[PDB]
RNA sequence: GUCUACGGCCAUACCACCCUGAACGCGCCCGAUCUCGUCUGAUCUCGGAAGCUAAGCAGGGUCGGGCCUGGUUAGUACUUGGAUGGGAGACCGCCUGGGAAUACCGGGUGCUGUAGGCUU
RNA sequence: ACGGACCAAGGAGUCUAACACGUGCGCGAGUCGGGGGCUACGAAAGCCGCCGUGGCGCAAUGAAGGUGAAGGCCGGCGGCG
RNA sequence: AGUAGCUGGUUCCCUCCAAAGUUUCCCUCAGGAUAGCUGGCGCUCUCCGCAGUUUUAUCCGGUAAAGCGAAUGAUUAGAGG
RNA sequence: UGGAAUGCGAGUGCCUAGUGGGCCACUUUUGGUAAGCAGAACUGGCGCUGCGGGAUGAACCGAACGCCGGGUUAAGGCGCC
RNA sequence: GCCGUCGCUGGCAGUCGGCAGAGCGAGAAAGAGAGUGGCGCGGACGCUACGCCGCGACGAGUAGGAGGGCCGCUGCGGUG
RNA sequence: ACAGAAACCUCCCGUGGAGCAGAAGGGCAAAAGCUCGCUUGAUCUUGAUUUUCAGUACGAAUACAGACCGUGAAAGCGGG
């Protein structure tokens, strides 16, 4: 039941990323802070909850 | 924003910027992941984050 | 006084503000543009299908009898998953009762 | 912000009735308790017809109301109605009825209490049955309007049976260019 | 502005292949259609008579008439704001069986059948397609030769 | 890319998929330096590309970990072999350097072609890095380390932290 | 194995040349009174059966032409989306995905339906 | 680009007829006295039904002459076969 | 108070929704009619359906590329007959 | 076992103003040597729209607006202004 | 935090008081149901229901549309 | 033979490089071309449909249906 769980939580709103943003405009493997980030989604969480 | 990538922020439910949601992967997903990346910056969430 | 001639560029956006929508699929669709004659044979048949009814009653009727005859031939972890029983509010309730008489 | 649109943000249902008088604001508060202290979805279609114009209810005929009411299973019941009961002279026999509507015409009393009817009211009925129990919903021909004969597709186009709006109707009087396959053609 | 042509724009797409003139098979004339197939369009260019308007060639529609040697279809038409629904006297050397319907209805099939066994046996199957799932973890092994190094090469102006 | 920060030295191998035809494929090393793995697989995917009929689709990484330093305590004589591309043309070229780590020189050879190419870190190709014995090198700018008994001095120490005395009485001197 | 009639997909079946075809057939062939048609029984139609696989036809062959299918060409060309990337531009690189076509080099060279024969 | 020195007052989607839709009200297969008549505010209000003539609604269709809005089973008789 | 498809003005607050310069016809091109887009009033249901989306099957197409020892057309050079 | 994924209450009916001069940008694109030129295609904008940045600015980058307190950002920046 | 709109087609006539018994927020379709046999006289507010109360989400705007004005001007029938 | 670059006859090769009234495109080889035989479906009459489209007309066109006909041994084809 994950669609129906996922469905259930209202989408989170985070705040804005403390510290900053790489650069927006960029994927991520460009030095920037599109696209995936595999590993690494969890330091911008803890920066951005 | 492009229409295309407006309709899948808004099928990800993902209305506004600094939304968050989860995600279970397969192909239709990854590719619609892959339409929007520009838009999103997505990964692979731990236990202590979610 | 040369006016523009044509264009398209806010068009693909009127359309999709009340949205394109496909047509009412209806089930028992029209009957306009079918044939004449095999139309009029379908209703020289639709005329006379009632001519057929008190024989179809007496097979309707025959296998629903049969009927009978068809159908009376025929005729994760212990833990968690015993308190997930205690815990239920009408099939734990005597598992409940043993538990509040256990402390007298 | 949000990308959401706000085009249809105002559902524009009747929130309660537009007329003024107070035997029907009445009848509307008695109903409209009912219908959100009950768990009886027949209160709550009354209320939200108590609300509708004089338009969306119209007359029932006797006659309607004979037919609708002696399908098999629904006897002994109450026919509700929320518009009239008007009269059908083109009915000659008239069994006993348990009725309760807004309004029941001066020559359809006569004829349903002769044959020994009841008629009740809204409140008759709320005493009676409050979550309506062995009651018959009915409601008037809304189709039956010579208005809904102008509407559809729009007159001279290819098989559109649909009634212009004309001064008189006589031999000329829209008869000539875009209905003679004769004269210019015909739709 | 062009012309409004019945055949205008259509040197390609009713043209036929490369070395595929000349007569037309009869397999195209001794196949069955039955109000309610899925048929799609392909106009062909040999035969003229009941020729597909060219909005049409490559559209997907139902067959709801038949007559001697046409069929009638009724296929979507997206026109400027909407998309109605238009009934077609195509002919029938302009048409095939769209094999679409078909692998559906070969998994209905087999969704029946797999229901009705495996009612039997208790046990319960899963009938539904599922999206390709994320690829398991696996082992792989480098048997005896350790992998092969690569390395970008040099340029070369071999122009 | 973005030689963002300091560069690590990743060895990522990596595979075809297995088919019907090739049941299994030869696995590919390579020697990757980038800023994080994230970028490292992109760059290994890159150049796999770049060489091979194979895509990231078609294929998968085996094994993507960071390569440390054999002797980080010990100065090396590092040479690298480019592969970059100018406003007109692209060219080859071969640059020494002095460093204690691979990814430092690196690290010092990237930030040396944006100093002097100003070459995007894009453009570069890295081909080749190789410790390289003192007697093997070239450039006179990392020969003249070579010296068992170096000396010099400091000869101008102009002086830093200029905000924190920054209203004083005596003048800045230089010597040392 | 194979042939005849009617075929299906219509070159892996087509084109050129060469070699071998038992038996039944398929053919060539022998005639023109009758059916029919011509300058002409050549063709067509008709009545035949002395002669023969010569040819068509069948099978095989050719470092065959063609066709069919693979590799290389080539992650190249081209390409969706992206950047306050480069360049004065002309254009070019990069991230995210899709991804060709020659030349060149290999393999293959008709499968098959119903009915009826021969191979007893 | 054009109007405008300043202040006051005046100043521009009105009324009638027709039509359509929506809406409230009364009566409801009917409906309406608007014209006419009878009985200070009142030139109002009330009333008339043998004053409902007439309008609209209740039937359409045809250029017209005209025509004008479910049927079925059952026996018994004649006819065809 | 002649007409004007033309110029200029067109008077208090707040709240909510919110465009078009595009299609076809017009002695039409400084304007209309028409479809579109907008708002208003609703109604029938819910408390299966739908989608400016992807996935999987399945058709469609002659642009980018590529080709001229392949058809059409253009076109350089030798060599062998 | 309501037969892929994700999301979301949908369907329908009247009445309807304004509009029918457009312009710019990425990419493709026709005429032209080109043009802040003429003309098309897709999407986004300005027009109808403020705000931070680009000294300045219809259209560029970020980002769209009820009135306020704290915190954090985007795009841009951090010798002084 | 405050104002407003939208939605919940949300909740409240139960103020059921010495003729009394003060409840319906709790994960699990349905009765704090009936019968049938083994002293001190006491208890805030509410409810112009066109009223009151509780929850979330939302809040630009020309041309244009709609609503609400215990916004304003002058006269008429009533009423203070 | 006269006969020539070019008359007429004959064999062979010949995927159309010809021809199909016109502009171009598409299509066409026991044919859609060429030559003969018989003819008038180029006739009468209902509606449906497509093309431009508002999805209105006119024009043209596609599928039938009812009649009468032509052709051909027929299957069929034909209302320009
Ligand atoms: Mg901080
Ligand atoms: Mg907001
Ligand atoms: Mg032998
Ligand atoms: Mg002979
Ligand atoms: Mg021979
Ligand atoms: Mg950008
Ligand atoms: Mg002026
Ligand atoms: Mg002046
Ligand atoms: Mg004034
Ligand atoms: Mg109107
Ligand atoms: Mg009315
Ligand atoms: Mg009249
Ligand atoms: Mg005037
Ligand atoms: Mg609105
Ligand atoms: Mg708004
Ligand atoms: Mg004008
Ligand atoms: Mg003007
Ligand atoms: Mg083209
Ligand atoms: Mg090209
Ligand atoms: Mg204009
Ligand atoms: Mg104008
Ligand atoms: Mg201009
Ligand atoms: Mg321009
Ligand atoms: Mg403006
Ligand atoms: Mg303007
Ligand atoms: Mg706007
Ligand atoms: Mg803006
Ligand atoms: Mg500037
Ligand atoms: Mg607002
Ligand atoms: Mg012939
Ligand atoms: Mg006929």
């Amino acid at each position: 039941h994950f669609k129906e769980a996922n469905n259930f939580l209202w989408p989170f709103k985070l705040s804005s990323p403390r510290g900053g943003m790489k650069k927006k405009t960029t994927h991520f493997v460009e030095g920037g802070d599109a696209g995936n980030r595999e590993d690494q989604i969890n330091r911008l969480i803890r920066r951005m909850n | 924003v492009s229409p295309k990538v407006r309709k899948v922020l808004q099928l990800l439910r993902l209305r506004q910027i600094f939304n968050g949601t989860f995600v279970k992967l397969n192909k239709a997903s990854i590719n619609m992941l892959r339409i929007v990346e520009p838009y999103i910056a997505w990964g692979y969430p731990n236990l202590k984050s979610v | 006084a040369k006016s523009k001639n044509h264009t398209t560029h806010n068009q693909s956006r009127k359309w999709h503000r009340n949205g394109i929508k496909k047509p009412r699929s209806q089930r028992y669709e029209s009957l306009k543009g079918v044939d004449p004659k095999f139309l009029r044979n379908m209703r020289f048949a639709k005329k006379h299908n009632k001519k057929g009814l008190k024989k179809m009653q007496a097979n309707n009727a025959k296998a629903m009898a049969a009927r009978a005859e068809a159908i009376k031939a025929l005729v994760v972890s212990r833990k968690l998953h015993r308190l997930a029983y205690i815990a239920h509010p009408k099939l734990g309730r005597r598992a409940r009762a043993r538990i509040a008489r256990g402390l007298r | 912000g949000v990308d959401i649109r706000h085009n249809k943000d105002r559902k524009v249902r009747r929130k309660e009735p537009k007329s003024q008088d107070i035997y029907l604001r009445l009848l509307v508060k008695l109903y409209r308790f009912l219908a959100r202290r009950t768990n009886s979805t027949f209160n709550q279609v009354v209320l939200k017809r108590l609300f509708m114009s004089r338009t969306n209810r119209p007359p029932l005929s006797l006659s309607r109301m004979i037919r609708k009411m002696k399908l098999p299973g629904r006897e002994n019941k109450t026919a509700v109605v929320v518009g009239t009961v008007t009269d059908d002279v083109r009915v000659q026999e008239v069994p006993k009825l348990k009725v309760c509507a807004l309004r029941v015409t001066s020559r359809a009393r006569s004829r349903i209490l002769k044959a020994g009817g009841k008629i009740l009211t809204f409140d008759q009925l709320a005493l009676d049955s409050p979550k309506g129990r062995g009651t018959v919903l009915l409601s008037g021909p809304r189709k039956g309007r010579e208005v809904y004969r102008h509407f559809g597709k729009a007159p001279g186009t290819p098989h559109s049976h649909t009634k212009p709006y004309v001064r008189s109707k006589g031999r000329k009087f829209e008869r000539a260019r875009g209905r003679r396959a004769s004269r210019g053609y015909k739709n | 502005t062009n012309t409004k042509g019945k055949r205008r724009g259509t040197r390609y797409m009713f043209s036929r292949p490369f070395r595929k003139h000349g007569v037309v098979p009869l397999a195209t004339y001794m196949r069955i259609y039955k109000k309610g197939d899925i048929v799609d369009i392909k106009g062909m260019g040999t035969v003229q008579k009941g020729m597909p308007h060219k909005c049409y060639h490559g559209k997907t529609g139902r067959v709801y008439n038949v007559t001697q040697h046409a069929v009638g279809i009724v296929v979507n038409k997206q026109v400027k704001g909407k998309i109605l629904a238009k009934r077609i006297n195509v002919r029938i050397e302009h048409i095939k069986h769209s094999k679409s319907r078909d692998s559906f209805l070969k998994r209905v099939k087999e969704n029946d059948q797999k229901k009705k066994e495996a009612k039997e046996k208790g046990t319960w199957v899963q009938l539904k397609r599922q999206p390709a799932p994320p690829r398991e973890a696996h082992f792989v092994r480098t048997n005896g030769k350790e992998p092969e190094l690569l390395e970008p090469i040099p340029y070369e102006f071999m122009a | 890319m973005k030689a963002s920060g300091t560069l690590r030295e990743y060895k990522v191998v990596g595979r075809c998929l297995p088919t019907p035809k090739c049941r299994t494929p030869p696995l590919y090393r390579m020697r990757i330096f980038a800023p994080n793995h994230v970028v490292a697989k992109s760059r290994f995917w890159y150049f796999v590309s770049q060489l091979k009929k194979m895509k990231k689709s078609s294929g998968e990484i085996v094994y993507c970990g960071q390569v440390f330093e054999k002797s980080p305590l010990r100065v090396k004589n590092f040479g690298i072999w480019l592969r970059y591309d100018s406003r007109s043309g692209t060219h080859n070229m071969y640059r020494e350097y002095r460093d204690l780590t691979t990814a430092g020189a690196v690290t010092q050879c990237y930030r040396d072609m944006g100093a002097r190419h100003r070459a995007r870190a894009h453009s570069i190709q890295i081909m080749k890095v190789e410790e390289i014995a003192a007697s093997k090198c070239r450039r006179p700018a990392v020969k003249q380390f070579h010296d068992s008994k170096i000396k010099f001095p400091l000869p101008h120490r102009v002086l830093r932290r200029q905000h924190k005395p920054r209203f004083t009485t005596k003048r800045p001197n230089t010597f040392f």
